[PDB]
RNA sequence: UACCCGCAGAAGAAGCACCGGCUAACUCCGUGCCAGCAGCCGCGGUAAUACGGAGGGUGCAAGCGUUAAUCGGAAUUACUGGGCGUAAAGCGCACGCAGGCGGUUUGUUAAGUCAGAUGUGAAAUCCCCGGGCUCAACCUGGGAACUGCAUCUGAUACUGG
RNA sequence: UUAGCUAGUAGGUGGGGUAACGGCUCACCUAGGCGACGAUCCCUAGCUGGUCUGAGAGGAUGACCAGCCACACUGGAACU
């Protein structure tokens, strides 16, 4: 029930007394179709345990996001590290407008009708946490209300 | 001088006209003054082909301005209609 | 009720008229600030009643001249 | 300016079927359907997300038989009113005379359909009709003429859409062999498996 | 030099809620009044209060809603190096209606909210969010 | 950065120089053959690339490569270049429009024959 | 002339680019750092999915490619919307005119600002709701818009005087 | 990497002149005028409604249609 998705695969390496050590990282992202969003990295000499890892903590050190009905509550933004993100909450139907590894998080996110734009560095590792960061301060009306000490209804 | 006349504002072979008042020794199409309505040869049913502010054709009619001979037409046909 | 403007008199060497600084403050097209522009205009003064750095109050007319389109109606602080 | 070649081998790109045929023959019998055309057929590459929306979008050009220029028009044109656009498309596909020709059964496949009126055999509202473009208008009444009435590919046609689902959305009386296209249909009232957004986004980079 | 006492004001609202002080002080004005007025009514502070005569000291009450701090962000629009003057009709809408837009308007200060039901705009002080 | 830097001084765009000035924003220009030859590439690549010297229309004489196996040309002869430059070429920025006005098509090419001004080969 | 009716018979009517990654789509045979490709990374030295042909496939379609040119992507002149310890970037330091900015209170002004009204902002164009050509392109009715400027009537929080 | 420019020049009186104001012209008088908010000089260029692009702000542009301006072998002049 949990959809998962691997982003991007990438050969890394490390230079020793007998050469190059190759191996491989896994960039995955896991979603339930709905607020509950996680990421995970894992690296391993080979592909599928590289994907099983990033699997395995993707499923945990998952994350809630309040969401709408199928899209954004306000337009938020979120940075992490080299890329500043802006993400907007749009009409209905008008499909996910988003670039790269933010497709990717937005689509196990369950959200369905975004504008988004990736500024800066679009490294998939720090764009994936810009976007987590983004959806997880991102702040319902009751959270606000709550907060405020106010309605719903005397916030508008 | 000025007069009111038609302007030919229309497809090839499907034509319409806007009627207009304007400096006669101007364009057809060109520079005009007011645009006092139209005229459509080619109207179907149940549309309007022939359409004109009377008052404000005879307005600059009080002020002196010439009517063409098609326009003259309209009036009568929509006097006549009326 | 007619139009009329105010400003610091310029100059004042010339006979029969002055050169009146209008500094209209206008918002820039792009960049949204407020940014003072100073407009010079040749005033027509009869009896050469102004002095430099006095306030004036002109309106419009007929061109007396090649330069000259203005006319003062009356003085506003006149001291220094 | 239509395509005229193998229709299965669409549906084997696709991987599904595409209704390109009559129905008649079951289509795992006629083709396989499971495998790609081609010398390289049986292997299935790791498609890409830009390829999903190819391959959606061929899907639903190739159901419907809309080149590249009028499929981009319509995107333009249900982008440009208001709801869903996706849903606009789509309702905009099922509002092309062709299809209303297919799903009221009168021609046997949307390219017979086509046909029919290419071959002045359809009436609007009494009008023949010519294109198969033509936009259909809910309460709309849409007939076979009196000449083309007597067709065997008519009644047969007739015959598998009584096999196919009735459409809600519109009200067929096959004795007279007219009908009238009621309503516009929902999304609800198409099919499920035409990813719509996969469009959206494809049109929206 | 001390230009800007109402982004004084927003800074100091906004590192003593980072540095999770329970209230803070400055030396008062009829319109940090007024904006302290208007974030109580809002509900981001608890409560304000100016005292003394020749120098008064306005001391706000800050508000903390499940240990972090409510205010999560306030920031300056209008400036002295830059002034922003909106109608009615282009006032923003801070967090989607969320957050809050302050707004002098001939009427007083006031939201933007309430700039749009009095029909009148001004000048944006700061976004509340 | 500051407002008043920019009222001051604004912001200054680059004015991007065209990588194909002879042409004079036209997409072909008719040249004359000054000089058919060959010339090697850099380093990492080995050939004898087939390039002319050739005064155009305009006045300019700039070099140009010749696209394809086999070429008819000759000094004095009246090519057409279009723009584009080979890489792996120093100084040549434009490519001969095969099949135009003394240039013939490729001798016996079947794929991409429009692009070398070669006719449909009729079974 | 549009348009309509009749005749005869699938007849008289499909091509172009591409298939290493970006970028949808793979195998074989020649070939040997030659011939050649190429937008970038880069291919070719005897098993080339990158050259040339073939088979197959993919994208478009009475068009398809190439070239030129503009914007975009490029937040890569950054007002919206960037930076300056080490990646490009703080003048060697300071005084200081013009200029930019300016603590707090009251009163007054109404310049800026805000609201309303009037005039204007040609028509066409764009957009909305419709109408007409068998549909569409197109033509067209009404409206909105033209984000502006001027004058007047008001408001006085803020800025200015 | 154009900083000074200007003697009908700036203004005044009067005469002439034009359909009309006016250095428009002329005599006389004064010594002004413009300019760092870029004068002068150089290169380029018809302007607009608009068009293309762009989410927008903006950028580029001014073919067709419509409005204004200018020219009619080149340089000049006047007549009706
Ligand atoms: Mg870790
Ligand atoms: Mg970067
Ligand atoms: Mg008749
Ligand atoms: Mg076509
Ligand atoms: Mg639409
Ligand atoms: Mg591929
Ligand atoms: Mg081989
Ligand atoms: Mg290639
Ligand atoms: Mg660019
Ligand atoms: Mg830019
Ligand atoms: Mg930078
Ligand atoms: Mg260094
Ligand atoms: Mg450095
Ligand atoms: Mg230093
Ligand atoms: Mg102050
Ligand atoms: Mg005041
Ligand atoms: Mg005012
Ligand atoms: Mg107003
Ligand atoms: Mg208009
Ligand atoms: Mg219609
Ligand atoms: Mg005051
Ligand atoms: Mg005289
Ligand atoms: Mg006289
Ligand atoms: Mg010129
Ligand atoms: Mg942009
Ligand atoms: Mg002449």
């Amino acid at each position: 029930e949990l959809q998962e998705k691997l982003i991007a695969v990438n050969r890394v390496s490390k230079t020793v007394k007998g050469g190059r050590i190759f191996s491989f990282t896994a960039l995955t992202v896991v979603g339930d179709g709905n607020g509950r969003v996680g990421f995970g990295y894992g690296k391993a000499r080979e592909v599928p345990a590289a994907i099983q890892k990033a699997m395995e903590k993707a499923r945990r050190n998952m994350i809630n996001v309040a969401l709408n009905n199928g899209t954004l509550q306000h337009p938020v933004k979120g940075v992490h590290t080299g890329s500043r993100v802006f993400m907007q909450p749009a009409s209905e139907g008008t499909g996910i407008i988003a670039g790269g590894a933010m497709r990717a998080v937005l689509e196990v996110a369950g959200v369905h009708n975004v504008l988004a734009k990736a500024y800066g560095s679009t490294n998939p590792i720090n764009v994936v946490r810009a976007t987590i960061d983004g959806l997880e301060n991102m702040n319902s009306p009751e959270m606000v209300a709550a907060k405020r000490g106010k309605s719903v209804e005397e916030i508008l | 001088m000025v007069t009111i006349r038609l302007a030919r504002h229309g497809a090839k072979k499907r034509p319409f006209y806007q009627v207009v008042v304007a400096d006669s020794r101007n364009a057809r199409n060109g520079r005009f003054i007011e645009r006092v309505g139209f005229f459509n040869p080619i109207a179907s049913e149940k549309e309007e082909g022939t359409r004109l502010d009377l008052d404000r054709i005879a307005h600059w009619v009080g002020q002196g301005a010439t009517i063409s001979d098609r326009v003259a037409a309209l009036i009568k046909e929509v006097n006549k209609a009326a | 009720k007619i139009r009329t403007l105010q400003g610091r008199v310029v100059s004042d060497k010339m006979e029969k008229s002055i050169v009146v600084a209008i500094e209209r403050f206008v918002k820039h097209p792009i960049y949204g600030k407020f940014i003072k522009r100073t407009t010079k205009l040749h005033v027509h003064d009869e009896n050469n009643e102004c002095g430099i750095g006095d306030v004036v109050e002109i309106r419009e007319c007929r061109p007396l001249s090649k330069t000259k389109s203005w006319t003062l109606v009356r003085v506003v602080e006149k001291a220094v | 300016a239509r395509y005229l070649g193998p229709k299965l081998k669409l549906s084997r790109r696709e991987g599904t079927d595409l209704f390109l045929k009559s129905g008649v023959r079951a289509i795992d019998t006629k083709c396989k359907i499971e495998q790609a055309p081609g010398q390289h057929g049986a292997r299935k590459p790791r498609l890409s997300d830009y390829g999903v929306q190819l391959r959606e979008k061929q899907k639903v050009r190739r159901i419907y038989g809309v080149l590249e220029r009028q499929f981009r028009n319509y995107y333009k044109e249900a982008a440009r009113l208001k709801g869903n656009t996706g849903e606009n498309l789509l309702a905009l596909l099922e509002g092309r005379l062709d299809n209303v020709v297919y799903r009221m059964g009168f021609g046997a496949t949307r390219a017979e359909a086509r046909q029919l009126v290419s071959h002045k055999a359809i009436m609007v509202n009494g009008r023949v009709v010519n294109i198969a473009s033509y936009q259909v208008s809910p309460n709309d009444v849409v007939s076979i003429r009196e000449k083309a009435k007597k067709q065997s590919r008519v009644k047969a046609a007739l015959e598998l859409a009584e096999q196919r689902e009735k459409p809600t959305w519109l009200e067929v009386d096959a004795g007279k062999m007219e009908g009238t296209f009621k309503r516009k249909p929902e999304r609800s009232d198409l099919s499920a498996d035409i990813n719509e957004h996969l469009i959206v986004e494809l049109y929206s980079k | 030099s001390m230009q800007d006492p109402i982004a004084d004001m927003l800074t100091r609202i906004r590192n003593g809620q980072a540095a999770n002080k329970a209230a803070v002080t400055m030396p008062s004005s009829k319109l940090k009044v007024a904006i302290a007025n208007v974030l109580k009514e809002e509900g981001f502070i608890e409560d304000f209060k100016v005292e003394g005569d020749t120098k008064p000291e306005l001391e706000l009450t800050l508000k903390y809603f499940q240990g972090k701090a409510v205010v999560e962000s306030i920031q300056r629009v209008s400036r002295p190096g830059l002034r922003i003057y909106k109608r009615k009709d282009e006032l923003p809408k801070v967090m989607a209606g969320l957050g809050i837009a302050v707004v002098s308007t001939s009427k007083g200060v006031m939201t933007d909210r309430a700039a749009r039901q009095a029909g009148l705009g001004g000048e944006i002080i700061c976004y509340v969010a | 950065a500051t407002v008043n830097q920019l009222v001051r001084k604004p912001r200054a765009r680059k004015v991007a120089k065209s990588n194909v000035p002879a042409l004079e924003a036209c997409p072909q220009k008719r040249g004359v053959c000054t000089r058919v030859y060959t010339t090697t590439p850099k380093k990492p690549n080995s050939a004898l690339r087939k390039v002319c010297r050739v005064r155009l229309t305009n006045g300019f004489e700039v070099t140009s490569y010749i696209g394809g196996e086999g070429h008819n040309l000759q000094e004095h002869s009246v090519i057409l270049i279009r723009g584009g430059r080979v890489k792996d070429l120093p100084g040549v920025r434009y490519h001969t429009v095969r099949g135009a006005l003394d240039c013939s098509g490729v001798k016996d090419r079947k794929q991409a024959r429009s692009k070398y001004g070669v006719k449909r080969p009729k079974a």
